[PDB]
RNA sequence: GAAACGGAAGUGUUUUAUUGACUUGUCCAUGAAAUUCCAAUCUUGUGCGGAAUCGAAUCCAUUGCAUACGACUUUA
RNA sequence: GCGAAACCACAGCCUGGGGAACGGGCCAGGCAAAAUCAGCGGG
RNA sequence: GAAGCUCAGACGAGUAGGCAGGCGUGGAGGUUUGUGACGAAGCCUUGGGCGUGAGCCUGGGUCGAACAGCCUCUAGU
RNA sequence: UCUAGUGGGCCAUUUUUGGUAAGCAGAACUGGCGAUGCGGGAUGAACCGAACGUGAGGUUAAGGUGCCGGAAUGUACGCUC
RNA sequence: GUACGUGAAAUUGCUGAAAGGGAAGCAUUGGAAAUCAG
């Protein structure tokens, strides 16, 4: 994968390729849900699916409508792409299952790494998606040294 | 193969011409080293340096070589030097010991020498002999023992290019 | 005799940084109106014969030794009479066994090896 | 000639550009400068002439969205700061940093009225302008083009002078006492041969 | 400025002032 | 504690320059207390010093020093020219330098 | 350990009694050295084992005096 | 939710001056604080 | 390395154009007991070195089968 | 003896006949510019100096020394509100 | 790993570092941080 983590010590992995979702919306959802606790991310995705929270649009923010639900992230522009969230929800189900398989502690899991890459254009622009969940945790010169020696004797 | 023999350079060695006011028996300020700002009496005129000391009973500056470029020859009244011999101070007399290698360090190298062990008793005999032969002169003229005990330092509004030391 | 380099920065080609198609290698500006060809103030400099280094210190490493490319044991064996002038350079495509063989031979001859740490 | 950390200049009787040129040189020299009592700065030329010089400054304003246009500061401290800023390369980081080392205030605030105030003889009106030559004060010239704090600053200056005079009377009483004791000592004339 | 015009003569004026001075001198010579 | 300062305070003004060219080879030093060239002859040849502080601590000592020498008087108003081993950075215009009283000749 | 005063930005000033120093005003004794020719204040810091400390805002909802959406005025 | 293309040296505040064509870059100034949403299309 | 060594002096912008010496590429003849699965060529590189320059040598990583120096010939260079 | 490239124009000076409100036109000559960077004149095809290998140091030209800006808020004598 | 030898650039995403008040890029001189070299 992309990052030096995914060591089997305290990690679990999941990925998706050629997922039929827009690249830019998937990127914005990935950026937002990065670093959150795993169970915390789930309800947040449930909130976005049910319009009780919105994912900020930061890089691909062209023409987004301003909403009051983008206030928690400090931005003025927010949107609720539900297709990409459903793709992310399924991916997190699989990553959660892989965590079960390896045998971690699921209560303290965090989204350590998530990255969306462009896929062979087929037109739509598919997106490769990958998720990592894991756990948290001179010298002394002759004159300088001689002065150090004299001051050492001075204190005593 | 080649080992290019250096051409016979036509450079010789002549005695260094010290300044006019750097005569033996004068009082000068010390500008560098561990004793910067001290005032010390010049005993003898060496090849390049000045064999100079503050009376060790007065300020505690032992007999040292000092290069003449880091000396300000004050116009303080001269102290006689004919009463003390100065031939025993040579360049080899002041020189370091060998080193036996390019690198030596560590605090054990610091607990050695010090002003007790590698310091010979003959040096104190010379140092006390100098003090015996200069204290009567420094005592004769007023403020002199107090002048040498003090330290030289600049003040705000003190411009050295106008100060006549 | 200390080695002296008149210039250290290489002569980059004009606009070799604003384009990925124009390369770093130096090319002489041909245009009649080129402000670089007419050598205006502040414009980049052009290679000239005046930057040539001293013939006595030319082609010398920072330690005063000229590089000689060595591919087998025979090459270094030819360097025994110039251990003071030429330092051996093991070619990139020399196998591991030959490298240790050459480097041990070069040590025996007492000839400098620049990349013996391989 | 010798630098301090901060210099507080009493700007009464100094010419605008003559003082601003020296201050411009000292700021780039790397020294913090505080200019006090700006509302008594002087400018050559009679008052009506300079009033026209400043009312032409009021005419410069961008025709589109005048909030973008030039801002014509009226306070005497701000007029002096305009002189210095134009005498600095403010379009850089070293020119910008020179302004940050300059303080210009009208009157002498309590943070500075307890420190010595030096003057700049290269800019003093009595040493530069020929007698009989018309001149105008910046403090008057501001109170006629918009600055609306002339009277209060004059009011506070009057109180400050009263307090400062009372301090000086106390300091003179002490100083005359020690001077009596200064001359009383005999060692004075056994060091008189050294000129002290 | 302070004036009703600009004191810095634009380079056209710096251009044609001298030549028209030259034509004036030629006229006196004729 | 005023038994120190065996140096003379000075300031770095600019590089030796024309209006559109600078030569960082030599730096223009304003030795405070010197107000003409005949006075600047005294400090001609002294050891000038620029003292600054950094982030990394070498020698366990927080102070780095760039040595230099007074070379020539520069103008009428008592400024001098100085040659530092490393040309002073342009961020040090107005920074304070030290002028050691050595190599002494007085 | 206390009094007085300072509002222009009070960046403090002063009165103090106190303690403990220090104590060149003046004269003496000890010690510096082979660093043997130049190269105190400033706060985080991170914790120390002992003290005490117990707030708000937004989303969700509501209002309509406001409103393209934000925002704004309320309620909760 | 789906989702283009034209176009693209690089960019985008203003006044005066730069022989011309005076300009968006030069000079001298005015100045200059992220991210944006909707109108008017002035340029 | 007579195509070599050495000493001395002056000189140094440059369009069309004139002249000289070099760098690089594919293939051919000759030579180097030439390099190579104990890793050729290629590719990457905040690694190092050389040349005024065209360019060249090398460290580390990736890679997996061929490749280069010299003297000449040649050109879809 | 043979053999490439060029056969324009602009700017200013000096002459110079026709000339008119006024410019304007006419020739001949000169240099500079095309191939030319550098210092200065705020900036500039022609103004003032200066004809260029890589550097160090020293000294100047033109132009400057209040500040921007390196360099005397120099000295002396006047004029000007 | 059949979207299969080598896998370049343009181009995109993530992490780390740094900079940014109406551009940037480039050059000379050094400072700082990283990293080498004799």
């Amino acid at each position: 994968y992309s990052a030096s983590p995914a060591l089997e010590t305290k990690c679990a992995k999941a990925r998706g390729a050629y997922l039929r979702t827009h690249f830019k919306n998937s990127r914005e959802v990935a950026f937002t849900i990065n670093g959150m606790s795993l169970k915390k991310a789930f309800i947040f995705l449930d909130n976005v699916k049910e319009h009780k929270q919105a994912v900020p649009f930061r890089r691909f923010n062209g023409g987004v409508g301003r909403t009051a639900q983008g206030k928690e992230f400090g931005v003025t522009q927010a949107r609720w792409p539900v297709k990409s969230v459903k793709f992310f929800y399924d991916l997190l189900k699989n990553a959660e299952a892989n965590a079960e398989a390896k045998g971690l502690d699921m209560d303290k899991l965090i989204i350590k790494h998530v990255q969306v890459n462009a896929a062979p254009k087929q037109l739509s622009s598919p997106s490769h998606i990958e998720i990592i969940v894991a756990e948290e945790e001179s010298r002394v010169s002759l004159k300088q040294g001689a002065k150090a020696r004299n001051l050492a004797a001075r204190k005593a | 193969y080649r080992e290019n023999v250096p051409k016979k350079a036509r450079k010789a060695v002549r005695p260094t011409k010290l300044r006019a006011s750097l005569a033996p028996g004068t009082v000068c300020i010390l500008l560098a080293g561990r004793f910067r700002g001290k005032r010390v009496v010049v005993l003898s005129q060496l090849e390049d340096t000045l064999v100079v000391t503050g009376p060790y009973k007065v300020n505690g500056v032992p007999i040292r070589r000092v290069n003449h470029r880091y000396v300000i020859a004050t116009s303080a009244p001269k102290i006689d030097v004919s009463g003390v011999s100065v031939e025993k101070f040579t360049k080899a007399y002041f020189a370091k010991q060998k080193r036996s290698g390019p690198v030596k360090k560590d605090e054990a190298f610091f607990a050695e020498n010090a002003p007790k062990n590698a310091l010979p008793a003959e040096r104190i005999a010379d140092q006390k002999a100098v003090d015996a032969k200069l204290l009567p002169a420094i005592k004769a003229i007023p403020n002199m023992k107090e002048y040498l005990a003090a330290s030289f330092a600049l003040s705000n509004g003190d411009r050295p290019h106008l100060m006549k030391f | 005799v200390n080695i002296i380099k008149k210039r250290t920065k290489p002569f980059k080609r004009h606009q070799s940084d604003r384009f990925k198609r124009v390369g770093e290698s130096w090319r002489k500006p041909r245009g009649i109106d080129s402000c670089v060809r007419r050598r205006f103030r502040g414009t980049i400099s052009m290679p000239k014969i005046g930057y040539g280094n001293n013939k006595k210190t030319r082609y010398c490493m920072p330690n005063g030794l000229k590089a000689f490319l060595v591919r087998n044991v025979s090459d270094v064996e030819l360097l025994l009479m110039h251990n003071k002038t030429y330092a051996a350079e093991i070619a990139g495509n020399v196998s591991a066994r030959k490298r240790v063989e050459i480097v041990e031979k070069a040590r025996a001859l007492g000839v400098k090896v620049t990349n013996a740490g391989a | 000639s010798e630098f301090q950390k901060v210099v507080v200049i009493d700007a009464k009787g100094h010419l605008l550009g003559r003082l601003a040129s020296v201050v411009a040189k000292q700021l780039l020299g790397g020294q913090k400068v505080v200019v006090v009592r700006c509302e008594e700065l002087n400018i050559s030329g009679h008052f009506f002439r300079n009033k026209l010089k400043y009312l032409a400054y009021l005419r410069k304003a961008c025709r589109y969205n005048p909030s973008r246009g030039a801002f014509h500061f009226r306070a005497p401290s701000r007029i002096f700061q305009k002189a210095v800023r134009g005498m600095l390369p403010h379009k850089t980081a070293r020119g910008q940093a020179a302004l940050e080392h300059l303080q210009a205030v009208e009157g002498i605030p309590p943070p500075f009225d307890k420190q010595k105030r030096v003057v700049v003889p290269a800019a003093l009106r009595v040493l530069r302008l020929k007698p009989g030559r018309k001149y105008c004060t910046v403090g008057r010239l501001s109170s006629e083009v918009g600055w609306k704090y002339n009277d209060i600053v004059a009011k506070l200056e009057e109180r400050r002078k009263v307090k400062s005079a009372a301090f000086y009377q106390a300091k003179l009483a002490k100083q005359k006492k020690i001077a009596s004791a200064k001359e009383a000592s005999p060692v004075n004339q056994k060091l008189s041969q050294f000129g002290y | 400025s302070l004036k009703k015009k600009s004191k810095r003569r634009t380079t056209r004026l710096r251009s044609r002032i001298e030549k028209k001075a030259a034509e004036s001198k030629r006229k006196q010579k004729r | 504690a005023q038994g120190h300062r065996l140096y003379v305070k000075a300031k770095h003004l600019s590089f030796q320059r024309s209006k559109h060219v600078i030569h960082p080879g030599t730096s223009i030093v304003k030795i405070e207390g010197c107000d003409s060239k005949e006075e600047a002859q005294f400090y001609l040849g002294k050891r000038v010093c620029y003292v600054y502080k950094s982030s990394k601590a070498v020698r366990g000592s927080k102070i780095r020093v760039i040595w230099g020498t007074i070379a020539r008087p520069h103008g009428n108003s008592g400024a001098v020219r100085a040659r530092f081993v490393h040309n002073l950075p342009a961020k040090t215009f107005g920074s304070s330098l030290r002028v050691m009283l050595y190599p002494s000749n007085i």
